[PDB]
């Protein structure tokens, strides 16, 4: 989905000096909203992998994907690839780079607290508008994960402070805003965690040579056509006709 | 004393809410019951009508 | 280029780009002048304090307000406090912003049409608009139903809006707004032993309603608790010392909204005002209108305002339906982010009124489809 | 293929594909137009809502009937009206199916000619016919003989039938139908202190009409209940409130059909017109007619109708001739389900008017023989 480019930059003499990579167009509707007969990301049906124990146990993953929400919706499993030996490879590469076991711990848990936001639920008071929690061991559990407090996180949820001339004051939400706003900091996060990752991934590769003129090379999805067309075969066709 | 004062409160309003969810199931129930109490009153009533019209003709 | 929305309201500017959560710049709408002679040589004050900065003088300036209900009264200080509001507060040109403006219901035409008179010649604004209070704050609410009742400083008006479509005749107006309620709060602080007269002393009478002021749910009730209990007595630390404590004050000066007879005005309560508006509108209405009562304004502000609204509502109104009011947090600056919303919308870009169709038909081209 | 059976009729609007056991879409035949002017911007209001959307939207709209008595007066909306039934409610496009309509007796001929160029036209049917309601409705009830009343919301009429054979000359017509008998009770409701003026609020009075008006057997002998005792007091709920009772107006409404008078209209009633229409007739058919009395249309719903229709007709027919009455459950869809039953005829499918027979001869194929 996402537009891979890769700069090879040359020195002055006209020879081959290091190489740089950017991502662009990452498509983040497919993380929360999936079409029937479709997945979603590789990373969640890898993580769901059973021949690593201690990351299940130690994240407290429900090991049935129909239970959880993001995932049941779509597609549950196909026999595409393998993700077992693929997970493992991934790790291994992961492993040999530049940096150290505790930052991968790092992405797998927050791709676990990604996956938790879908047991939110909200229920609207009896005597006011605005909607209230009525479960918290999920939000217990991620807060947990995170760091943070599932007390505060909730009250900011419930009600967002916002500025206004010189002084803060609170707003309301109903169910319906609540839930588009987890949704969007969840797509929110895992944007900047693949940022992160592409920008850790371009200096690990980073050599000392000076920066000359480059050549680009550009990857982008095609024309995709079907009896189902969306939106986000729309944007596709879009950038495909631009 | 203010704080103790904060949690009388937070504990308070959490069980008025509670009989406040509680009373509201109980009240939509008893609507929903009010409306088919009043469907077989108005169904009794116009057909013991009907037969009437039945019998005295 | 982007929208620029301002708010001149009643005794508080706000004033913002569009797109925007919140009004960058709140402060008041005063004009202040000293009224001393002035002994140092060489400071050279100004001959003009305008904004939140007349406020830190206030105990040496005579503080003017340039409006008194919705109708601007003085229009050389509106020129300066339009003046300050686009250049000390935002610090950006009008020649490159559409302004977008909000002014009361049922108000003089001339109001107006001086009013885009000024912005397309003393400021040059390539294209501006007016709105009404009532419809921004329905947009603020996410909802397109319902009556609203905004009550600001200024004046208190009642609007019905049915999917989109008002009902000019149901339009209730009354000028009882936060500007009495302060006055009637001077009036009944006398007979304790405080007296305030100065303009500066507003200020503090002003502060002091909005920090201890509250409505009850009963008024005899609340009184004869007053009468023998004292737990309803509250202390006010002024700026130069000498607390004063209030008791059963507090909750009388909010009272006169719904019993406006306290100051001699001959009409009646919002919340009769209110079920009177309703049922002026047509029969097949009312039941949404009833569950989407909406409100909006500063003086709306005080605390058990909503509960004592919504229980004489349903006493005036049939016990077979369910009376609701919606009291959003962020009540003051609900007509701002309405306006806001109404100016990033896209096909409100072809509703403004651009400079070559006000040279061309005059100021009051206002009065147009272009309402 | 399958064949469409429109009934336009009055007030409703009934339709669905041959064959089927009831119509599958039944709505209003209103068309509502917006009165005020709409103050929110970019929800892009269309200007007409048609069919029972405008039943959602009495209070911001104005309804009118596009026929007021069989006949059609304002053209568009019957256009519009045929276009929301072929494309919304049933969602078919009329290019590949044949229609069959309905219309009561002595009409004027333009509209018969109009209707049938439009339907050819504007929509291109391939093929279409044109029937009367009365002989459908006899072909819902599985007879062959007897005369049939279809006392609908614009017109009633009376239609003689013989095995078969029509008798024109003793066809009855009258104008009183269930819209006159609304607006009697809009007009004696006054009396109670209840006002209805606008036309949304019809609506309401023709609810109460339906669910609470009945026939009296007897007239005076009910006055003199009403006026003595109270147990005929009903209440209604308003769509606002305010539950209002009706007494001695509960059976006032439907006799306006047996005394016209009331009404100001020099015609009989509907017992004396149908008696007269039954000696209209030969001498050798009269006790098949009498025996085989049929009712049908909205009208006839009334609880009790039937026995004081009995009643009154064999009070004035001979003591020596049996008297019966035919009353359906379903009287209002038995126009529908005769036409549905007469286009799944196979003998039918010849009589069909072709677009090239239309094309070749002119608009004045329906009055011609090839009916
Ligand atoms: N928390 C509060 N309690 C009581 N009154 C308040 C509170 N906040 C503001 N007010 C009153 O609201 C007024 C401000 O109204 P405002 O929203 O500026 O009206 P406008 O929009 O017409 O300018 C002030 O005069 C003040 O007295
Ligand atoms: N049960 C009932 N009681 C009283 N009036 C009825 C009842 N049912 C139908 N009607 C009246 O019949 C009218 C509908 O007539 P309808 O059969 O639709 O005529 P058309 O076939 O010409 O449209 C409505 O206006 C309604 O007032
Ligand atoms: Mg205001
Ligand atoms: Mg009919």
């Amino acid at each position: 989905r996402f537009g891979k480019f890769i700069r090879i930059h040359f020195g002055a003499t006209g020879k081959l000096a290091s190489a740089d990579i950017e991502t662009y167009l990452l498509e983040k509707s497919r993380v929360i909203f999936q079409l029937k007969a479709e997945r979603d990301y590789h990373i969640f049906y890898q993580i769901l992998s059973n021949k690593k124990p201690e990351l299940l146990d130690m994240l407290l993953i429900t090991n049935n994907p129909y239970d959880y929400a993001f995932i049941s919706q779509g597609e549950t499993t196909v026999a595409s690839i393998d993700d077992a030996e693929e997970l493992m490879a991934t790790d291994n590469a992961f492993d040999v780079l530049g940096f150290t076991s505790e930052e991968k711990n790092s992405m797998y848990k927050l791709t676990g607290a990604i996956m938790h936001f879908g047991n939110m639920k909200f229920k609207g008071g009896g005597g006011g508008g605005g909607a209230e929690p009525d479960g918290t061991e999920e939000a217990d559990k991620s807060a947990y994960l995170m760091g943070l407090n599932s007390a505060d996180l909730l009250k900011g949820l419930c009600h967002p402070r916002v500025k206004v001339g010189n002084e803060y004051v609170t707003k309301g939400q109903n169910v319906q805003q609540v839930i588009y706003a987890t949704g969007a900091l969840a797509k929110a996060v895992y944007e900047r965690m693949f940022n992160w990752m592409v920008t850790r991934i371009n200096a690990t590769l980073e050599t000392k040579q000076p920066r000359q003129y480059f050549i680009g090379v550009l990857d982008i999805a095609g024309f995709e056509i079907f009896d189902f067309n969306s939106f986000e075969q729309l944007c596709i066709n879009f950038t495909n006709e631009k | 004393e203010a704080e103790k004062a904060a949690d009388e409160s937070e504990r308070g309003m959490k069980v008025i809410e509670s009989r406040a969810q509680k009373d509201e199931e109980k009240m939509e129930i008893q609507e929903i019951q009010l409306k088919e109490a009043k469907h077989i009153a108005e169904d009794a009533d116009r057909k013991y009508e009907e037969v009437a019209r039945k019998l005295v003709i | 280029t982007t929208a620029l929305v301002c708010d001149n309201g009643s005794g508080l500017v706000k004033a913002g780009f569009a797109g925007d959560d919140a009004p960058r710049a709140v402060f008041p709408s005063i004009v202040g002048r000293p009224r001393h002679q002035g002994v140092m040589v060489g400071m050279g004050q100004k001959d003009s304090y305008v904004g939140d900065e007349a406020q830190s003088k206030r105990g040496i300036l005579t503080l003017k307000y340039p409006i008194e209900h919705g109708i601007i009264t003085n229009w050389d200080d509106m020129e300066k406090i339009w003046h300050h509001t686009f250049y000390n507060e935002l610090r950006v040109a009008p020649e490159e912003h559409p302004t977008l403006l909000t002014e009361a219901p049922l108000n003089p035409k001339a109001n107006r049409e001086k009013m885009t008179q000024i912005m397309f010649e003393t400021f040059n604004v390539p294209a501006m608009y007016v709105a009404i209070q009532a419809v921004l704050s329905l947009y603020a609410s996410g909802r397109t139903t319902g009556i609203v009742l905004d009550s600001g400083d200024g004046v208190t008006h009642n609007v019905p809006i049915y999917e989109g479509y008002a009902l000019p005749h149901a339009i209730m107006r009354l000028d009882l707004a936060g500007r009495d309620l302060t006055d009637y709060l001077m009036k009944i602080l006398t007979e304790r032993g405080y007296s305030f007269v100065t303009t500066a002393e507003r200020e503090i009478v002003r502060d002091i309603k909005e920090k201890l002021c509250y409505v009850a749910l009963d008024f005899e009730n609340e009184m004869a608790t007053a009468a023998s209990s004292s737990s309803l007595e509250k202390s006010y630390e002024l700026p130069d010392g000498q607390v004063i404590t209030i008791g059963n004050e507090r909750f009388r000066c909010p009272e006169t909204l719904f019993q406006p007879s306290f100051i001699g005005m001959e009409s009646a309560g919002i919340h009769e005002t209110t079920y009177n508006s309703i049922m002026k509108c047509d029969i097949d209405i009312r039941k949404d209108l009833y569950a989407n009562n909406v409100l909006s304004g500063g003086t709306t502000m005080y605390p058990g305002i909503a509960d004592r609204m919504q229980k004489e509502i349903t006493a005036l109104a049939p016990s077979t339906m369910k009376i609701k009011i919606i009291a959003p947090p962020e009540r003051k600056y609900s007509v701002w982010i309405g306006g806001s919303i109404l100016a990033s919308l896209s096909t409100f870009q072809q509703m403004w009124i651009s400079k070559q169709e006000y040279d061309e038909a005059g100021p009051s081209i206002v009065h147009r489809k272009c309402f």
